[PDB]
DNA sequence: GCAGACACTACGAGTACATA
């Protein structure tokens, strides 16, 4: 026990008294020249090994414009856009109506082999532009204008030019509006173009999907990918049972560039057969792969499904794939903004207040670490995806939804914000000292909206009394005194409508309020002729003055 | 990035272990002629903590000054590693025991150690420690707590015998 | 009725480049004299005066003594519109909120006419003492401009000395003073290179670098300038804009240090 | 001659035989000068435990005065040392020979802890290729700022916080050296207000020298504004022995007297409490507020509310300890 | 002309309540050498109008003619931003916080430009310039540690009135460099007597019950009490005792919002209320004032053994608020916290 | 009282425009021999020794001897303002910081006194070896100006070469090779362009680039340069200027490693 | 001898990010 009731003898002591004075005391004291990537690259339509339907899509778009270049009438969910887009006709020029082709995918599944491909089966020459070269606004331009804007120097039988752009989503957005412009020129396109990318969700690619012909691609089919694979290993002389390959396709997120490298690497000519234990292996053939946000969303808040089966082990996954995914902000928001739309299990709601305070803690983290500038911070926040796991982790089917509401809150305050100063800026500055425009913003706004719509009734001015007529210049003088006025709006219903110039009411009015009366058309038709009317005669007295 | 994982070959190598070390610490030793003891290699070996560079430069370093390799010629010129340590305390803060956590951090605090490399040491042995997940992400914001004011200026030792108590108090509530 | 013509358009695309960086606006002031322009910057340290008279103008026509005011972000825009040698005509009605200045394209086909938003503004005369000056000295326009701007690369603030030897301009910062002095230029072909002085008192002041340089901004409308100062009355540099008028810039001196005992 | 320098500077270690603590790293360091094997160094440690001294010893020690400005190129944080500096005047002093004698060169790059981490990168194959022709050595207080691949490649030493033993004779070193009256109780609060540090001794010496004359306990206590010993006992006696309102009269009345700060009090009182064998809980609990109270006193918060929280840290364990009996 | 602006007092002798206020404030700018002033106090109490009469007894009744200048200030980051500011030939009037973070920046660069420079009449104007700094509670506090040496070195030729609603943000080396002036919110029956003032100047007659009831919603601010009057004349000019006050709207839709969380207390309803608080918050409602509405809507509700942790949850949740940067997490943090507590009580 | 008098202002703009990118400052030792420069660059790689003689100047008095190390950008902007055919006067006191450039404006008018503040760098003297060089060639500077111009475009370390037929320079790059062999061009009407060679041992080292380029701009300063060169002593370019005085560069080789085969 | 054209570097400007 720490605490004695006798003093100690040698030792140095401390006393402690209680409320009550009890006393206690304490211590003190050439096969051999390639690769095999390019020893068994496709060099007909038949060796391909994408999906089958993006084949025939592809090479559908491509002979769409059979017409326009090669001068010939014939030429010999989302698979239901792409086969209306196909069946859809041609414009008037006689050209499809989606002039690019972006071919979007996961990296290694063999969209610049299916652009070759399908180009120089279709009788093309392959022109490429790719992230290797210079990619300014005006390189790109004249590159394009050299690809597709002329014909064949050989004349007659010389192959006419498909403009493949391999990666796209790294250029500039004045590349992209250069592209944009050079499709758009009603200078004609003549010559078809195919876009390659790898994510589609770029910024720069925005205006660009809404313009194409949008090929995405799926991930190879595992049994195609293996039989490849055995043909491969035994064109080399290596054997290898099916379920080595598929745990290496497994490995490899069903990439073909990365399986059959690994497979040059790990066959060598030391040993003909090869192992699991090679394949299960990390040293050789796991690179990271970049998640995508819903992918680690649903693993996130959905459990796995029946080892993997501890804790532990999620908790590491879970944190390696979200570090993994990148756009930290973007995952935060999306956790935020889908926490509260599962079937959550705790009734009590301690665990959204433990999730609101892992948010408000890397909030926290965000703004020490970009104020102290010390980053070294900003190594906590990654855990935050991880405790939603603890937090949220069920083995239901959640409908995970992409993260707007805090860009759209953001984005109506700074919309708000601008009519504030729009406002406030429309007043005279000797009334616009006398209110900050938070107080104003406040105060002085719906009760000012409720002064300028008295109950007036449909009376032309002349049959109106005295007090009525002091009652309509007392508020032309307050409309007069704000800079606000009525005008006209166009509906697409065909009815003119009267709105406040500066529109406040938005500003001042909410939406699940009760209902207020407005103003008629015929009173605010008034009110804004009476203001014009009053305008010009407060410059007639101000001519008389001065 | 992830193209050029794709078109290369990703070899990954694992850090190296202490016979590895110890069969080039062998070969450098015999082609140097260094006088050596079995104690003063394993030191050594405990000193590179899989790192090659840092086994010969101690190798190197404890022969230059000392002459001989036993464990007191390594160990006066190199240093013990620090997550070995911390992951003691980082034990004794599961378990509640102040005593010895507060043994361990100032016994880190009088090495000259700042608070920074410490709470960064305490963060590294906390996210690979073997415990409850839900205790671990309570270690883990109660330490970047106190790595924010760390970061503000406030950086002495109460403060991280406050954070150690916190800890403890992490533990003893459910 | 305001309706004004101008003999050159090449002052008022010298004389808005100055007042572009220096004043927020310009505000007129119509009379039978002429137009006067009396704006005072928005720190409270410059003021700007500009008195055109109406004898200058090819045709001037003014009925009410009328206040407009104009803004600087717009009318900078439209004058890099406007020609050089080109006639500029300006037109105001007596009820109307706009401003119309008429003038020709650079392309001498087609005549151009902008319409600029009147700005209500609020301000009242702050009054000169026109006082005696305890100096007044007569220098090279292009010359004071490369003065000050020579002082732009040593110190954020220049010293001004005038005693009857000439003017001194200074410039301590922490690379090292830089002095030079202009004085006895009677003895030269041109008459606008008259470093001459005109009073007797000594004074010594510390000006800001940033307002001399935008008063040096307004240097060939005139040929020579002349600067007065005194013991606590503000620097006034003057220019004689050829015969339609002159221009006068009123720079407050910085506050001195506590090197009392 | 004489100068007007402080003691910090006056009394430098120009020589390896003047440092006085880190003797076994400082005879390998000399034995690699010797042997002509002197690789590339990382000095890590507190600050004033002699780093920045050390290599410009050895700097000396290696190099002639006639030939100095050829064969050192010393950068710090006060100087541009990003990355277009690695690619640049560090790169081109690598790759070069000397100028006027043969000799290896010797870049120190003290503060390294503040470089940016593309510098950091660029530095490694500088410091790998140019073995032969140029010597690296890093200084920093913090360990952690520099990668890994850095610390690598440098053999670090850790130049520990002063032991007070050692540092006794260096400090009647500079008395003698400056004719200064001390009391063995003056040179006891210096090394135990330095807390392994000579720059802060020196400087509490130079302060208490220049305000008083002389050197004692009661001197140098008064120069520092630090509280005696026997100050913190009575404080933690009042908060552990009488009622809240006699406690906050005495403590209040002995801050007002000798004019103490709350920070000072806040250390003293948290080295205390781990010496009085509390109970596990308490001890938690008084870590906690003392860490919260030190947390408040960073802003601008009035220290008599921290005070009497201070105070309140221990009314509330009083009862606890005495009924744990 | 709103009833706001078309009787406020121009000088300290025409003011209806804190007159020996007004004496003291008279008698202390009268020599000239009054330092560094903090005016203080609730919104809508008079703080104001109190400077432009202490601004008119030092000056002359051109203070009262005022004009916008736009400075545009170039940042550290090089990004130029354009500020407002009510300036006339004697004063000068700045809201730093609409440059935002940017506020040290408009105190570093803008204002040592009117410290540093000397007046150009000195007949006229005075021997000082006053530059109003308005909002000061709202300034970071890089912008108040830039304040204080132009405050000190800059006293003779500059003289500041800042002027903010709680001295709390204020830091204490600003607020030992200055005066505080407090200037408290006017009683029920001064309220009572400004608004009969205003209706007998008006020709109208004011009862003693919808000036008190007037008085007592709004929470003595005089402004809203003012703006409250004039709404009430204008929907019905025979001013019945029992006369219907107008109200605003997010007051409203806070009461609204408050007694949704009060209704369920489920994830989904806390969906709900997260997008009444997006609401509030994107119309440019402060969240401390959110978070009074909330608590003094919430407490309307609760036991009287509750109250006490709800108003300790609400003062926890604001300060973490303070603290950080984004708001709908401590709002949100706050109301789940409610809704948990909330049920544990009605369950138990 | 240190009073020199650079008669005319181009040569201290060519040897302030020579060094700018190069010098981090400049320590001028005076004597009554003349005025003396040793400074190494910002990289410790380059070296320059300037020797201004007492006789070049127009007046030159010095009671005791001075060692004013100033600030090179300041001095840069300083000399950019100057005039190429004016007289330029340097003044320092015995215990002052102010070095004085006293000189004319270009419109020859107005005098101008810029003044320094002096720097305490306190540096080591380095030592020049001053020893017998196994390579000295005598060559036009505008010549070897060219051929490094042109080299640059090739690599980045060029490997210059002398024996006994001449200087020979290489510079291989990611183009390619390209190498320039120069040798006995005495027989012209000119006298400036003549590649002579002194001395016997052949030598081969690599340099950088970028500092010969840096030392190719005293090319004004003088019509032909020396090179010395040798194993172990660095590179010299010695440019002897007309009657004031001389300025030696010495550059060190770079390290070099063979391939291990 | 002086106007037109060539490439040269210095400088303004936009954007990203900062951890394990
Ligand atoms: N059917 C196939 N059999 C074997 N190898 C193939 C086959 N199809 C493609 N490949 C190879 O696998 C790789 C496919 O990647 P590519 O089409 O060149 O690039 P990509 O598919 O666009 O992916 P990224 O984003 O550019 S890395 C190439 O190395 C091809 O040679
Ligand atoms: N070991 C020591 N022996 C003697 N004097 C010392 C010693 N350490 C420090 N000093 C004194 O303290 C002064 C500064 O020490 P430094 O060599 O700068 O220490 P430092 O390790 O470089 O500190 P930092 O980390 O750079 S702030 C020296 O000039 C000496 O007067
Ligand atoms: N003494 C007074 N007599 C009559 N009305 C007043 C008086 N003081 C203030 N007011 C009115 O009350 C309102 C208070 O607003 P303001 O002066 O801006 O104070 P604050 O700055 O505290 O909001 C003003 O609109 C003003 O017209
Ligand atoms: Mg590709
Ligand atoms: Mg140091």
């Amino acid at each position: 026990n720490p605490v004695l009731r006798r003093p100690p003898i040698l030792e140095d002591y401390v006393h402690v008294t209680s409320t009550e004075g009890v006393r206690a005391y304490l211590v003190l004291r050439a096969s051999s020249h390639c690769l095999w990537v390019d020893e068994f690259a496709p060099r007909h339509y038949t060796e391909l090994l994408s999906d089958d339907f993006t084949n025939r899509c592809l090479l559908k778009w491509l002979k769409l414009w059979d017409l326009v270049v090669f001068g010939h009438e014939r030429p010999s969910s989302h698979e239901q856009v792409l086969e209306e887009m196909l069946e859809a006709g041609l414009d008037p020029s006689q050209r499809p109506k989606q002039k690019v082709a972006l071919l979007c995918g996961p990296p290694g599944l063999g969209k610049t082999t299916l652009a070759h491909v399908i180009a120089r089966h279709a009788g093309y020459s392959v022109v490429e532009m790719n992230a290797s070269d210079d990619r300014s606004p005006e390189v790109f331009r004249t590159r394009i204008e050299a690809a597709t804007q002329m014909e064949s120097v050989l004349g007659a039988g010389g192959k006419p030019n498909c403009l493949v752009i391999d990666e796209i989503d790294g250029a500039p957005v004045a590349a992209i509006n250069v592209l944009l412009s050079i499709l758009n020129r009603k200078g004609l396109l003549m010559r078809p173009i195919i876009c390659i990318c790898n994510d589609q969700f770029a910024p720069s690619l925005r205006q660009l999907k809404q313009q194409a012909f949008l090929l995405h691609f799926p991930p190879t089919l595992p049994s195609r990918l293996v039989q490849r694979l055995q043909e491969v290993s035994l064109r080399q002389g290596m054997r290898a049972d099916p379920g080595v390959l598929a745990a290496l396709c497994e490995k490899t997120d069903n990439d073909i560039r990365a399986c059959i490298n690994t497979l040059q690497f790990l066959y060598s000519r030391g040993q003909r057969e090869l192992s699991v234990r090679d394949v299960q292996a990390t040293r050789v053939g796991l690179k990271d792969q970049r998640r995508g946000l819903f992918s680690v969303w649903q693993e996130v808040f959905q459990l796995p499904r029946a080892s993997l089966t501890s804790a532990s082990q999620r908790f590491y996954r879970v944190l390696h794939a979200a570090a993994s995914a990148g756009e930290h902000e973007k995952v935060v928001q999306g956790l935020f903004d889908n926490f509260l739309r599962l079937r959550l299990r705790d009734s009590s709601l301690g665990a959204v207040c433990v999730a609101l305070d892992w948010l408000a803690f890397d909030d926290l983290l965000a703004g020490a670490a970009h104020h102290s500038q010390s980053f070294q911070l900003l190594r906590y926040p990654p855990f935050l995806p991880v405790a939603f796991h603890v937090l949220f982790a069920s083995s239901h089917t959640p409908r995970i939804t992409f993260p707007s509401s805090q860009q759209e809150a953001q984005n109506r305050m700074s919309q708000m914000r601008n009519l504030i100063q729009t406002l406030v800026s429309g007043i005279a500055p000797a009334t616009r000292s006398r209110a900050t425009p938070q107080a104003l913003l406040l105060d002085a706004l719906c009760l000012l909206l409720d002064i300028l719509a008295p109950k007036l009734r449909p009376v032309s001015t002349q049959l109106y009394s005295t007090r009525e007529k002091q009652q309509l210049a007392s508020l032309v003088g307050t409309m007069l005194a704000y800079s606000l006025t009525y005008r006209q709006e166009r509906t697409p219903d065909g009815q003119y409508i009267y709105r406040l110039e500066p529109n406040v009411e938005e500003l001042c009015r909410f939406p699940e309020l009760p209902a207020r009366k407005p103003l008629t058309y015929q009173t605010k038709q008034l009110i804004a002729r009476e203001i014009e009317v009053e305008k010009m005669r407060r410059a007639e007295a101000s001519a008389r003055v001065e | 990035i992830e193209p050029i994982q794709s078109r290369c070959a990703v070899l990954r190598y694992t850090k190296l272990t202490d016979a590895q070390i110890l069969t080039r610490l062998m070969n450098v030793i015999e082609k140097e002629r260094v006088p050596y003891t079995d104690d003063g290699l394993e030191a050594i070996i405990f000193t590179a903590q899989g790192d090659m560079r840092q086994a010969l430069n101690n190798l190197q370093s404890t022969f230059s000054g000392f002459g001989f390799i036993n464990s007191e010629n390594v160990f006066k010129v190199c240093d013990e590693p620090h997550p070995l340590l911390v992951k003691e305390m980082i034990q004794h803060c599961v378990n509640a025991n102040i005593d010895e956590a507060y043994k361990i951090l100032a016994h880190l605090w009088h090495l000259g150690y700042s608070p920074e490399d410490i709470i960064g040491n305490i963060f590294r042995v906390c996210k690979t420690f073997q415990m409850a997940e839900y205790l671990k992400l309570e270690f883990i914001k109660e330490i970047g707590y106190t790595h924010m004011k760390i970061a503000e200026g406030v950086n002495s030792l109460l403060q991280m015998a406050g954070l150690l108590a916190r800890l403890c108090q992490k533990t003893m509530a459910p | 009725m305001f309706e004004a013509r101008l003999v050159q358009g090449s002052i008022l695309k010298k004389v808005l480049e100055a007042l572009k960086d220096l004043i927020n606006e310009a505000c007129w002031d119509i009379s039978s004299s002429g137009v006067n322009l009396q704006s005072m910057d928005s720190s409270h340290v410059s003021l700007v005066q500009l008195t055109l008279r109406s004898e200058g103008f090819d045709t001037y026509r003014c009925d009410r003594n009328l206040a407009m005011g104009v803004n600087l972000t717009s009318m900078s825009k439209i004058l890099k519109c406007a020609g050089n040698e080109d006639i500029i005509t300006l037109r105001a009605e007596d009820n109307a909120d706009t401003l119309a200045l008429v003038f020709e394209a650079p392309n001498q086909e087609k005549v151009s006419d902008y319409e600029m938003k009147l700005m209500d503004l609020d301000v009242e005369q702050l009054g000169i003492p026109e006082q005696e000056y305890s100096c007044v000295v007569k220098m090279p326009s292009g010359e004071f401009a490369r003065i000050c701007r020579d002082l732009s690369h040593i110190g954020d603030a220049v010293v001004i000395s005038c005693a009857k030897d000439g003017v001194k301009f200074s410039a301590s910062g922490e690379l090292g003073n830089g002095n030079i002095k202009l004085s006895q230029t009677s003895n030269v072909d041109k008459e606008e290179e008259a470093v001459t002085i005109e009073m007797n008192e000594p004074v010594q002041l510390t000006f800001a670098l940033r307002y001399l340089n935008f008063f040096t901004k307004a240097t060939p409308l005139s040929s020579t300038v002349t600067l007065s100062m005194s013991a606590d009355v503000p620097l006034v540099v003057e220019y004689k804009i050829a015969d339609m008028g002159h221009l006068k810039y009123y720079l407050a001196p910085k506050i001195e240090d506590e090197e009392g005992s | 001659k004489i100068r007007n320098l402080p003691w910090v500077e006056k009394y430098r270690p120009q020589t390896l035989n003047d440092l006085i603590s880190h003797q076994d790293i400082l005879s390998t360091i000399q034995k690699f000068i010797n042997e002509d094997r002197l690789p590339h160094l990382l000095l890590y440690g507190p600050p004033g435990t002699g780093k920045t001294s050390t290599i410009l010893a050895c700097a000396k020690q290696l190099y002639k005065d006639k030939e100095f400005g050829s064969m050192v190129l010393e950068l710090n944080a006060s100087d541009d040392r990003g990355i277009d500096i690695i690619r640049g005047p560090i790169l081109s002093f690598a790759s070069t020979r000397t100028i006027f004698k043969k000799g290896f060169k010797l870049v120190i790059l003290d503060e390294a802890d503040a470089m940016t981490q593309d510098a950091q990168n660029a530095l490694r194959r500088v410091i790998e290729k140019f073995t032969e022709n140029t010597r690296f050595c890093l200084i920093c207080n913090y360990l952690s700022k520099i990668i890994p691949a850095l610390q690598s490649r440098c053999t670090r030493f850790r130049f520990g916080p002063l032991t007070p033993e050692l540092m006794v004779p260096r400090l009647e070193h500079v008395v003698e050296e400056e004719k200064v009256d001390i009391s063995e109780d003056g040179m006891k609060a210096l090394v135990t207000l330095s807390s392994g540090d000579m720059r802060r001794a020196l400087n509490i010496l130079q302060s208490t020298n220049m305000a008083f004359g002389k050197v004692t306990e009661e001197t140098v206590y008064t120069c520092t504004g630090h509280p005696l010993k026997s100050d913190i006992a009575n404080i933690l006696d009042w908060m552990l022995n009488q009622d809240f309102t006699t406690a906050y009269r005495n403590i209040t009345e002995l801050k007002t007297l000798k004019g103490l700060a709350l920070h000072d009090i806040l250390t003293e009182i948290h080295l205390f409490v781990h010496r009085v064998d509390f109970p596990s809980s308490v001890r938690i609990h008084l870590l906690t507020k003392m860490a919260d109270i030190e947390y408040r006193l960073s802003v601008g918060t009035n220290e008599k509310i921290q005070l009497s929280s201070l105070i309140a840290a221990f009314q509330v364990t009083r009862d606890l300890i005495v009924a744990e009996a | 002309s709103l009833w706001v602006d078309k009787y406020r007092p121009c000088s300290l002798g025409r003011l209806d309540y804190h007159k020996e206020q007004a004496a003291q404030l008279r008698n202390l700018v009268q020599c000239g050498d009054f330092p560094h002033l903090l005016v203080y106090g609730p919104s809508g109490a008079g703080k104001k109008t109190r400077i432009m009469c202490i601004l008119r007894e030092l000056y002359g009744v051109g203070v009262e003619k005022l004009r916008i200048e736009h400075q545009t200030i170039t940042t550290p980051s090089k990004k130029k931003i354009e500020i407002s500011t009510i300036a006339s030939n004697y004063h000068l009037e700045v809201n730093p916080s609409d440059a935002g973070n940017s506020d040290r920046v408009v105190i570093q660069e803008m204002l040592k430009t009117v410290a540093q420079s000397q007046q150009l009449e000195t007949n006229s104007q005075r021997d000082f310039k006053v530059v109003l700094l308005t909002e000061v509670d709202k300034l970071t506090k890089d912008a108040q540690h830039a304040l204080r040496r132009t405050m000190e070195k800059y006293m003779s030729t500059c003289r500041l009135i800042l002027c903010c609603n709680s001295t709390s943000k204020v830091i204490p080396p600003i607020r030992s460099r200055c005066l505080a002036v407090r200037v408290p919110a006017p009683s029920i029956e001064d309220i009572c007597h400004v608004l009969s003032t205003v209706c007998k100047k008006e020709g109208l007659n004011l009862p003693s019950q919808l000036a008190h009831r007037l008085a007592e919603k709004s929470c003595r601010n005089l402004r809203k009490a003012l703006l409250m009057c004039e709404a009430c004349r204008v929907q019905q000019y025979p001013f019945t005792a029992d006369q219907e006050i107008p109200e605003t709207d997010w007051e409203v839709y806070l009461r609204e919002t408050a007694n949704a969380i009060v209704s369920q207390q489920t994830p989904q309803r806390l969906l709900e209320v997260r997008g009444r608080l997006y609401e509030l918050l994107t119309h440019c409602i402060p969240p401390e004032i959110i978070m009074k509405g909330l608590l003094s809507e919430l407490l309307h509700n609760c036991d009287g053994q509750l109250k006490g942790e709800v108003a300790q949850m609400a003062a926890y949740y604001e300060h973490r608020l303070q603290l950080g940067s984004k708001a709908i997490y401590h709002l949100e943090a706050f109301v789940a916290k409610f809704m948990a507590l909330y049920k544990k009580f009605m369950e138990d």
